[PDB]
RNA sequence: GCUCAGGGAGGACAGAAACCUCCCGUGGAGCAGAAGGGCAAAAGCUCGCUUGAUCUUGAUUUUCAGUACGAAUACAGACCGU
RNA sequence: GUCUACGGCCAUACCACCCUGAACGCGCCCGAUCUCGUCUGAUCUCGGAAGCUAAGCAGGGUCGGGCCUGGUUAGUACUUGGAUGGGAGACCGCCUGGGAAUACCGGGUGCUGUAGGCU
């Protein structure tokens, strides 16, 4: 029927926010993703200068915050009710890791600050099974097989089947 | 399309790396910098102690390099503390202080260099270091092989280095990765380093479990339920299993059981059979498209 | 006028070989080189500490002098008329042992173990060689069948 | 400690190009500068600490008269770094 | 037979899919009180022994790609030495010796130390 050690579960959830301004613009992109989860997130910088949009070398654009485990599945449920659980055919990758975002933040459950503001976000899970691990460890490193690899066919039935909900080409 | 990457010209110009490399286990870059030998000295053979420490268990030996390839002199392994009553705990801090302690008891066994260099008895944990005397033989001053293990202040590969020296070795080493030293402050601590060597770093989680809640006591601590060892007997019996190394160091070992002889892996199929399988398959094929049509 | 600059015309004598770049393999390092030992010499592109200049690439000569990573060695190298025998330091990677200086250890093994046993008994062991004799007679048996008539062939072209 | 030139399939405004990911990748990048060699748990990216880019008597290689300078190789004795 | 630790030679050992694993190894794995490090016990350090050969690893498999070693190309291209050889030149004949590389057609697909086991 299945054996006990391929067990799909999730591995990360990654969350950033996309800005374009060094000041007071960045750092309330950081106040946002701080309410929600109890980490503070770092934030990046750039590769190069593009005046039509306008960020210098290595000045600050982004901000991102990975959760694992315990807290990847309370987090994640609370994004599905913004995009009332649904997802498009052109929405999954070829390994098989699904990717979907929404408009604003205050219907996730966090509270209106006057100051901070709203932003939008950029959801990411990646999906895995009990040995993707091999592949990132110092010591003896392998691959992870062909019958191990997700696919665009195992990331599907998985969201469908459990959650009740529907997915449509286009 | 895109192109492919991976073509007859990609392989064509492939070099592959050394095979202990692909494996993944021997850095050599430290190895060339450990290994060898200064040619004024001649043969004089390098020494080093490796240390190793698998899932459940660690591994102690004993080297010098020839060209047809390294040689192990002495080895004392983590799966034979069976032999001197230590019923758990094979895999920790403290189980590589006996595993250090036995490869150099046992290397003081094998040349005639029992009554000399006795090193330590007590356990007392702080920097130490050993001489030698005059119209007497020598001592021993091998190098440590670390692997690819992060060298950090707390690491058991550091436990087997100090259960090694206290036996009776003259390995240069430092107090700035033995546990306790504080490196904010900046001095090195004495009873901090001898509370993780004994094993009551291991005591503190059975106390603080059982007093919380029953729950996390069962998965845990459950083969030390299984064969009784309570936190009464804990620094009761790693006081036992330092003497019977003192006492009793010789290796001994089980005799060559008889061969039944049976194949059990496939043996490389032949010309001849591969052939076989090649005037099947191509008239079969042609056989039934003449059945289908 | 050409120029001077130690590395120049050495494009190719440097180089490595196609698909051997890379790491030094270990046991190059690890054969005691030991004083009077014959030696030849090939510079080595991975190792840029202790290279010979150009010139020597290509020799041979014994060693006189050993240390932690080298050794000082003895060459000789012409210039316009006379040779001038020269002492140069070389790391040991640009270095192997010299390969016709063992199989004179071996038949003088072989000289000397003949000449004490073989002559109780009464025989004389020429241990001195000679270079390919002419040799002699010999018959050639047909077997029944023969041999085969080569008349040569007729051209023609093939473009 | 960490791995690039570049490529593909994903994601709110975002587009050829802002940034996040997973997979494929013998170096097609990079190492101040002409051009050739040489290097992937690195000689390359990032932090940590520092100053052997300190003082001193000889041997040798290179250009060669087998003289000078310039620059280079293989040691010995200080005190130092990590 | 087979595997562990440390190796020498570095593709006969690499790469893509697929069929087999019995005992002991080695691993996926489950923890975060202390030692140690992360935006995130994912990695790195640390403690353990509820779960399974799905994977890393091993053996085999494939008119498989490469790699290694033979046969054709071929005594064909090149060549040291030579004669008051041919020919308007270009260049090409014979004399005496040294002798290359594809395309195309075969077969092979890791050996092997030093030290602990298991069947």
């Amino acid at each position: 029927k299945e054996n006990p050690m391929r067990e799909l579960r999730i591995r990360k959830l990654c969350l950033n926010i996309c800005v374009g301004e060094s000041g007071d613009r960045l750092t309330r992109a950081a106040k946002v993703l701080e309410q929600l989860t109890g980490q503070t997130p770092v934030f990046s910088k750039a590769r190069y200068t593009v005046r039509s949009f306008g960020i210098r070398r290595n000045e600050k654009i982004a901000v991102h915050c990975t959760v694992r485990g315990a807290k990847a599945e309370e987090i994640l449920e609370k994004g599905l009710k913004v995009r009332e659980y649904e997802l498009r055919k052109n929405n999954f990758s070829d390994t098989g890791n699904f990717g979907f975002g929404i408009q604003e933040h205050i219907d996730l459950g966090i509270k209106y600050d006057p100051s901070i503001g709203i932003y939008g976000l950029d959801f990411y899970v990646v999906l895995g099974r009990p040995g993707f691990s091999i592949a990132d460890k110092k010591r003896r490193t392998g691959c992870i097989g062909a019958k191990h690899r997700i696919s665009k066919e195992e990331a599907m039935r998985w969201f469908q089947q459990k959650y009740d909900g529907i997915i449509l080409p286009g | 399309f895109v192109k492919v990457v991976k073509n007859k010209a990609y392989f064509k110009r492939y070099q592959v790396k050394f095979r202990r490399r692909r494996e993944g286990k021997t850095d050599y870059y430290a190895r060339k910098r450990l290994v060898i030998q200064d040619k004024n000295k001649y043969n004089t053979p390098k020494y080093r102690m490796i240390v190793r420490v698998t899932n459940r268990d660690i591994i102690c030996q004993i080297a010098y390099a020839r060209i047809e390839g390294d040689m192990i002199v002495c080895a004392a392994y983590a799966h034979e503390l069976p032999k001197y009553g230590v019923k758990v705990g094979l895999t920790n801090y403290a189980a590589a202080y006996c595993t250090g302690l036995l490869l150099a008891r046992r290397l003081l066994n094998r040349f005639g260099m029992d009554k000399i260099y006795e090193g330590q008895v007590e356990v007392t944990g702080d920097e130490y270091n050993v001489e030698s005397i005059d119209g007497q033989p020598g001592a021993f001053t091998c190098y440590l092989d670390a692997g690819l293990a992060r060298t950090t202040t707390g690491n058991k590969v550091f436990g087997a280095l100090k259960g090694a020296v206290d036996g009776g070795l003259s390995i240069p080493h430092s107090t700035k990765r033995f546990p306790g030293y504080d490196s904010e402050s900046k001095e090195f601590n004495a009873e901090v380093h001898r509370k993780h060597i004994m094993g009551q770093n291991v005591a503190d989680y059975m106390r603080y479990l059982m007093e919380e809640d029953e729950d996390a006591y069962k998965k845990q601590f459950s083969q030390y339920i299984k064969n009784n060892v309570t936190p009464d007997m804990m620094e009761e019996m790693y006081k036992k299993a330092h003497a019977a190394i003192r006492e009793n160091p010789v290796y001994e070992k089980k005799p060559k059981r008889e061969v039944k002889k049976k194949r059990w892996n496939r043996p490389k199929m032949s010309l001849a059979q591969k052939k076989d399988r090649v005037a099947q398959k191509k008239a079969s094929f042609l056989r039934a498209q003449e059945r289908a049509a | 006028t050409n120029t001077k600059g130690k590395r120049r015309g050495t494009r190719y004598m440097f180089s490595r070989p196609f698909r051997k770049h890379g790491v030094v393999p270990l046991a190059t390092y690890m054969r005691i080189y030991k004083k009077g030992d014959i030696v030849d010499i090939k510079g080595m592109g991975t190792v840029q500490k202790g290279m010979p200049h150009k010139c020597y690439h290509g020799k041979t000569g014994r060693v006189y002098n050993v240390t932690q990573h080298a050794v000082g060695i003895v060459v000789n190298k012409q210039v316009k008329g006379k040779i001038l025998a020269k002492r140069i330091n070389v790391r040991i990677e640009h270095i192997k042992h010299s390969k016709s200086r063992d199989s004179f250890l071996k038949r003088v093994k072989e000289n000397d173990q003949k000449k004490k046993e073989a002559k109780e008994k009464g025989t004389w062991v020429q241990l001195k060689r000679q270079p390919a004799p002419p040799r002699e007679a010999h018959f050639v048996r047909t077997n029944g069948k023969e041999p085969e008539l080569l008349e040569p062939i007729p051209y023609e072209f093939m473009a």
